[PDB]
């Protein structure tokens, strides 16, 4: 509730690198012009075990504990 | 300044990624003279102070200062 | 991964027709051997390698095959065959890249006897393969011997004629060069590291876990290639009309200089001529040149004062007359004048050496491209006009292309801005930015006037002595200490500039009969991109820092603004939108098809400085400025 | 493509902040997301060192600034 969900993802996919995408305007350019993103991308979260909640805008009680109970 | 000396309750010190400070004795032989001090950054983590800068009375501006 | 290399019938200018070509497979572990019949599959077999994403190695590939694979395919086959540039590996340029301190390691390699002295230093493919001993010969030699033994004689660069099997066997022997070259510059663990075996990747996972510098080096050569492609307009007829004011003038100079001189010949440009003479009209030399004589020392030549007033003022004469034999030697007369190098285009197609350097500031020859008389030097601003895209018709409209020439705004002294803010906190960086950078050096040093301090700031960066320090006020090596001295106590970052970065490459040093012996860390300074940038001696290396900084900074630069202009729309090349002419360090020199075009270039160019400066996150602000004209005497 | 569409068409550090360097080296400037949080003394240069920002960013480096007094 702090982070969207492609920020999250962005440490998700640099941890998951050993490396701190975040803190690399070099490392962001890289992966993406050399078409290396896709593929630290479908290794990571190509077997669908990640999913994640994005809304940021004032997140309430009624209903988003029914969100996380559902 | 710290984080406690915030106003507003403790969710600025949650919501806000960033926090700048300014702290400077304008009743001092520096009073031109002000420090930055970085409170929190989500972004990097790197807190502490950053460096100094002078108030030029001439133009207004913010220079940066050694130290 | 597939290595390869070609044979064809001439160079990337004439050639017409493909000979042979060998393709090694990593994969298949296996060669491959093509004839002048099998041409087309070649072709296909280099798809292929690109449908799967993989690598093609050539020897100055960028360069020379593949842009002759274009054009060859074009006339014999008809078709298009354009190898994207992410699929292709050319080992000469890391060659230039990994082992750019080659010239003190052929020392020991000349110990051996196992590098030729033509071969010296050289980064051809069998200049490396006596380095790696694979060398069992080379082509043009088994050719020339063999012709003796059949009778036929031997013209300078007729082994290339024909499809012979001694070519198509010495065809495998680049490709085995090529391969081991390749494996040993792969076998560099500072550019490549051994967590990835190379040898078996997609181009994909190739340029990222490289270090940095590999990338931008393929980028470099690859679009500096294109540059000489492009080449540069050239007005024939201007210069033409030069040599005809200059002929004139050396002649009746000449005649001038010959009635204050007999004989028994005064010669133009001799040296046993300045040394015959002025030590007879009442010259005593204040300065020799070495074993026997002084040279002809342009320096003193303004300050010559003899009593005959003729011997007096024939010095002027010739102080023109030398300077019109360095026009005339450039334009004209020369081997490699101007006229000489004027393609069947119209343009001057001058090469350039992506990281022929240590700092990795490239370098122009045949013709230099880069030392063309400033517009300040006399007769220059012909010159310059020479060189422009309005020499240059058009596609269509033929209404003459319009240049945009785009230097780095004061490079070098942000350069020190940014590597300096680790010890100020970006206040020396500010100064350049709120302006007038030169007039807080002047009060910093205690110079009198504003230039003093820009002849200052370069001369002791780059580590002059006191002379010419001390000729900016008049006097020799005694003043330039206090000049030195002061400029650092009033600017303490520089000094701190030089404390942990020189104290960063040492543990101790020690002087042993005159020569330091310094204990090293390590024998190289790291760029911008992680690339070794060796120095010499830690008395300075600064300058090579910043040089280094400077010249890394412009060639991500021009790749990048190349990179937008081709991304929002444009295409390259003198049947597109823009064609790149000349790339000079800090400036370049573009062609634009329309005023539109060059105003979106000088605009692009901007951008992509703020890019290289948020990509390297530079301390310091990079600015560019754009002009815009005719040619190259208008964009300077 | 959300993640494919933030890495390639946001301006990555979107500015650095202008006055002193030192805050660039700690927080790398200031993304599009996040909320920098500038506080001091009264009268001792909060709005006079964010309007330097909104200057500086709003000419040498062409952004759109938006501001509420």
């Amino acid at each position: 509730l702090e982070e969207s969900v492609e920020e999250t993802a962005e440490d998700l996919i640099g941890l998951h690198n050993r490396v701190r995408l975040r803190q690399s305007d070099s490392l962001k350019r890289e992966i993406i012009e050399n078409g290396k993103f896709d593929q630290w991308f479908d290794e990571l979260f190509g077997n669908d075990t990640f999913h994640l909640y994005d809304s940021f805008a004032e997140a309430e009680t009624d209903r988003l504990l029914a969100k996380l109970a559902y | 300044v710290s984080i406690t000396d915030l106003r507003g309750s403790g969710a600025l010190r949650q919501l806000s990624d960033t926090i700048i400070a300014l702290e400077r004795n304008q009743q001092g032989d520096m009073p031109n003279l002000v420090l930055v001090r970085i409170l929190k950054c989500r972004f990097t983590g790197d807190t502490g102070i950053a460096g100094y800068m002078e108030y030029n009375k001439e133009t207004g501006w913010l220079e940066p200062s050694s130290y | 991964m597939i290595v390869s290399a070609i044979a064809a019938n001439a160079l990337l200018e004439s050639v017409t027709k493909f000979h042979c070509g060998v393709i090694y497979d990593y994969s298949t572990a296996e060669y491959v051997s093509y004839r002048p019949s099998d041409f087309g599959a070649y072709l296909d077999a280099l798809e292929a390698e690109v449908a799967r994403g993989g690598l093609i190695v050539f020897h100055n590939g960028h360069k020379y095959d593949v842009p002759a694979l274009t054009k060859l395919a074009k006339l014999q086959l008809n078709r298009e065959f354009h190898l994207p540039r992410e699929n292709c590996i050319d080992t000469l340029v890391l060659s230039r890249l990994i082992h750019s301190n080659l010239k003190d390691t052929d020392m020991g390699l000349l110990r051996s006897g196992k590098l030729p002295g033509k071969r010296f230093g050289s980064h051809a493919l069998e200049a490396w393969g006596y380095r790696l001993g694979e060398m069992k010969g080379e082509y043009k030699d088994d050719f020339k011997r063999m012709l003796e033994e059949q009778g036929e004689e031997y013209v300078d660069g007729m082994e290339w004629w024909n499809f012979n099997e001694e070519m198509m066997d010495y065809n495998v022997q680049d490709v085995v060069v090529t391969k081991a070259l390749l494996e040993k510059l792969l076998s560099d663990k500072h550019y490549f590291p051994p967590e990835i075996d190379f040898t078996d990747v997609g181009y994909t996972t190739f340029w990222s876990e490289s270090l940095e510098a590999v990338d931008i080096e393929h980028r470099a050569a690859w679009l500096l290639a294109k540059q000489e492609r492009n080449g540069f307009p050239f007005d024939t007829k201007a210069i033409e009309e030069l040599y005809v004011e200059l002929a004139a003038r050396r002649s009746e100079l000449l005649r001038k200089l010959t009635e204050t001189f007999g004989s028994w010949v005064f010669n133009p440009s001799s040296r046993d001529h300045i040394q015959k003479k002025l030590q007879e009209a009442g010259w005593v030399p204040t300065k020799y040149t070495d074993k026997g004589a002084p040279v002809v020392d342009d320096e003193v030549l303004e300050g010559v004062r003899v009593d005959d007033p003729e011997k007096q003022a024939a010095i002027d004469l010739i102080k023109e007359y030398l300077m019109i034999q360095k026009r005339i030697g450039q334009s004209a007369e020369g081997d490699k004048a101007w006229l000489r190098y004027v393609a069947e285009d119209g343009k001057i197609h001058g090469s350039v050496n992506p990281n022929g350097a240590v700092t990795g500031r490239a370098t122009h020859a045949f013709p230099n491209l880069a030392q063309i008389p400033g517009v300040r030097s006399p007769y220059g601003e012909q010159c310059r006009a020479a060189f422009g895209a309005e020499h240059h018709l058009d596609g269509i409209t033929g209404k003459p292309w319009v240049q945009a020439g785009i230097d780095a705004s004061g490079l070098e002294l942000r350069c020190l801005a940014h590597f300096m803010a680790r010890f100020d906190n970006g206040e020396y960086a500010h100064e350049i930015l709120n302006g007038d950078i030169h007039t807080k050096n002047q009060i910093a040093a205690e110079l009198p006037t504003r230039d003093n301090a820009k002849t200052f700031i370069y001369g002791f960066l780059y580590g002059a002595g006191d002379e010419k320090i001390g000729q900016i006020v008049g006097a020799g090596k005694e003043r330039g200490k206090e000049l030195k001295k002061k400029f650092l106590e009033n600017t303490p970052a520089i000094a701190a500039l030089r404390e942990s970065i020189q104290q960063t490459l040492v543990e101790s040093s020690q002087w042993v009969a005159g020569e330091q012996q310094v204990k090293w860390k390590r024998r190289w300074i790291k760029g911008l991109d992680g690339r070794k940038v060796h120095v010499r001696s830690p008395h300075a290396a600064l300058n090579t820092l910043l040089q280094s900084a400077g010249a890394l900074i412009c060639k991500l630069w021009i790749i990048k603004t190349e990179e937008m202009l081709v991304e929002k729309g444009l295409k390259h090349g003198w049947d597109g939108d823009f064609a790149y002419m000349a790339w000079v360090h800090d400036e370049i020199q573009v062609g634009c098809r329309t005023e539109e075009i060059a105003q979106v270039v000088i605009e692009t160019a901007q951008e992509a400085m703020r890019w290289v400066g948020d990509h390297w996150n530079f301390r310091c602000l990079l600015d560019t400025e754009g002009k815009m004209g005719p040619n190259w005497a208008i964009c300077h | 493509e959300r993640i494919r569409e933030h890495l390639s068409s946001e301006e990555s550090v979107g500015l650095l902040f202008s006055g002193c360097t030192g805050i660039n080296d700690k927080t790398l400037g200031a993304r599009g997301g996040e909320v920098i949080m500038v506080t001091s003394g009264s009268g001792m240069g909060k709005s006079t060192f964010v309007r330097q920002q909104a200057l500086q960013w709003g000419t040498a480096m062409g952004k759109k600034v938006g501001l509420a007094m």
